[PDB]
């Protein structure tokens, strides 16, 4: 007769990935335009 | 490196700013007063 309980960690060192990495399709995505409010910036610091 | 881009861009913003103030040979200090009677009128002086 056995009984117990265990619960175990996903070692997320070699699983826990597999995921889709909400980082992609928004580093990819418009971080580069979205920093280009640089002419915005700069607009506004002429007149500053 | 096999990067997409073959070349590091930077965009600083670049600010150069040159000023001057012209001022005359001059005493614009203790001269620079409030009326010497003020509210101390009752002080008699006529060479004062």
């Amino acid at each position: 007769d056995i009984n117990f309980y265990t619960r175990q960690v996903i070692d997320p060192r070699l699983c826990g990935g597999l995921a889709f990495s909400p980082k992609l399709n928004l580093f990819r995505y418009l971080d580069a335009m979205s920093l280009s409010w640089n002419r915005s910036r700069l607009k506004i610091s002429r007149a500053t | 490196w096999n990067l997409d881009q073959e070349n590091l861009v930077s965009q600083p913003r670049h600010n150069v700013m040159v000023k001057s103030k012209l001022s005359p040979e001059n005493n614009i200090g203790k001269t620079l007063s409030v009326n010497p009677f003020t509210t101390a009128w009752e002080l008699l002086t006529l060479s004062f």
